[PDB]
């Protein structure tokens, strides 16, 4: 009875999706199928640093003018940047639907880069990073990505390094917005109280022309990553815990056996351990993320190792049941409310190229058992090369032979 | 043990899985060189020393055949 996402495409090749529930608060949005992967190292913060500019003024509102609008119907304006897609959403009324969709015509084409707004972004975001560094386990997820991606776009992060940051140049700028910014990688999605024919209506009005046609035909095109395993030590013994995580390939966004990944991550010491399913398109990181005082990392490293291989070689049905019922209670619906539906379409739309519906993760939730848990499991954990990011004291964490050899039981 | 043994900051240390790595990278190609550079750093100050052996050895051998040897005087 889940009303169904209804997908439509425009000329422009920009993809207008949406949603219909009885809630009045629609999150309009965005998705921009362009990250830090479609960076090339001369402009590793382009992405995070348009994100940070593009709301500070556009050509039609100049200056302050659209957070003004923004203000004006008390509607919320946020934007994300990840390694492989951008967001622009808007939570607001339903009556406010038709402007909305406006400003965010704008926020994506017609946008201004005042100079002097690069400038005083550049404070900012240099700050931050300066600032960053605070947040662990951002430091760990960063020194994770680039020891498993190592020579590849996926090392790198979506801020990029200080000096890519401080020498950025609004021609720069314009060129990845020129050229990742194209209609057929966009998905306009709407999740609550819209209707799709006024959005599609909405739609050629104020995004139409968007931009198609890449410079020269220079057309971007994708790299298959590797993934090396390998390890980072950062050592500061002067800071109180240690952040700790581990993980393996992924298989990607495609694969089906990553709902039988999430089961195996809803079967699983050191303070805060949490797994995770990392998943780029043609490669992911499974894994785990563990805090914990100097002390325990290395009896932590060896109960999350256990815990996997039980995975890989003595699942029984209980736990797979109790893993399939918190999984099935992950899923994002109305009642997560419009901006999590709203990002799932435009996540579903930009990677799947379909909205999957919930009868359909169910379904592919029932079918998981223990035998095919296994199995999976032992495909992607057993004797498998992990990435290794610690940062603290992380002496008495154990060195690279100590966790692979680990990952394979003397006894299967 | 482990984890209470130094203290050390902001030392960052990168590797690589054993089975990801050539098992012999340049063995002969650096390898040699280094060989080489090692025992010119130390040849002279060790072989100096065992040359010396050598020929106190050989002196000392020889010496002694000539004291055995029958003096052409002796008896004559
Ligand atoms: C052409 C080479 C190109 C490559 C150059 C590589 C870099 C240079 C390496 C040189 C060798 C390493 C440095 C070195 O050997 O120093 C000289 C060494 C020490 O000299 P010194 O401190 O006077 O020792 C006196 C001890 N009573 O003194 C010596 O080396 C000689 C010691 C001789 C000891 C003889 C003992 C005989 C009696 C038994």
């Amino acid at each position: 009875s889940v009303p169904e996402t209804q997908v439509s495409i425009l000329d422009n090749g920009l993809r207008v999706a949406s949603e219909q529930s009885s809630h009045a608060t629609c999150t309009v949005g965005v998705w921009i199928d362009a990250g830090s992967r479609y960076e090339t190292e001369k402009n590793n913060g382009a992405g995070y640093f348009l994100e940070h500019l593009a709301f500070k003024g556009t050509k039609n509102r100049p200056g302050n003018a659209l957070e003004k609008e923004v203000e004006s119907i008390g509607a919320h304006l946020n934007a994300y940047s990840t390694r492989e897609h951008t967001a622009y959403l808007i939570k607001a009324l339903s009556k406010d639907l038709p402007k909305v969709v406006e400003l965010l015509a704008d926020i994506v084409q017609n946008s201004s880069l005042e100079d002097s707004q690069i400038e005083k972004e550049r404070d900012v975001i240099l700050r931050e990073m300066q600032e960053n560094d605070a947040s662990m386990q951002n430091v760990v997820f960063d020194y994770l990505h680039a020891t498993a991606f190592q020579g590849t776009p996926l090392a790198q992060a979506v801020e990029g390094p200080s000096e890519n940051v401080r020498r950025l140049s609004r021609t720069d700028l314009t060129d990845y917005l020129n050229r990742h910014y194209k209609a057929p990688r966009m998905v306009l999605a709407a999740a609550g109280g819209v209707e799709h024919q006024q959005l599609l209506d909405l739609a050629q009005k104020h995004l139409s022309s968007v931009s198609r046609v890449y410079e020269e035909d220079a057309v971007p095109g994708l790299t298959p990553c590797r993934f090396t395993g390998s390890e980072i030590r950062h050592r500061d013994d002067a800071l109180p815990l240690a952040h700790v995580a581990i993980a393996v390939e992924g298989p990607g966004w495609a694969n089906p056996d990553n709902v039988t990944l999430q089961v195996a991550n809803a079967i699983i010491l050191c303070q805060s351990f949490q797994t995770f399913n990392i998943s780029y398109s043609d490669t992911g990181l499974l894994g785990a993320h563990f805090v914990c005082d100097a002390m325990s990392i290395d009896d932590m490293v060896f109960f999350l190792q256990g815990q996997w291989m039980r995975l890989c070689t003595s699942a029984t049905e209980s736990e797979v049941t109790r893993g399939k019922n918190i999984l099935r209670n992950a899923l994002v619906s109305h009642l997560d409310g419009t901006t999590p539906v709203c990002e799932d379409i435009g996540r579903s739309l930009l990677t799947y190229g379909r909205r999957i519906p919930l009868a359909e993760w169910e379904s592919r939730i029932q079918e998981v058992d223990a035998q095919m848990l296994r199995d999976i499991c032992s495909k992607y954990f057993y004797d498998q090369c992990p990435a290794v990011a610690g940062y603290g004291p992380i002496e008495q964490l154990p060195d690279y032979n100590r966790i692979r050899s680990g990952m394979f039981w003397l006894r299967f | 043990e482990f984890g209470n043994l130094a203290r050390i900051r902001h030392v960052i240390s990168y590797s690589l899985s054993p089975f990801e790595q050539r098992a012999f990278p340049s063995y002969f190609s650096k390898g040699i060189p280094n060989v080489l550079r090692r025992t010119r750093e130390r040849i002279l100050r060790v072989a100096p020393p065992f040359v010396v052996v050598y020929l106190i050895y050989t002196w000392g051998n020889q010496e002694f055949e000539q004291s055995k040897r029958k003096n052409p005087a002796m008896y004559e």
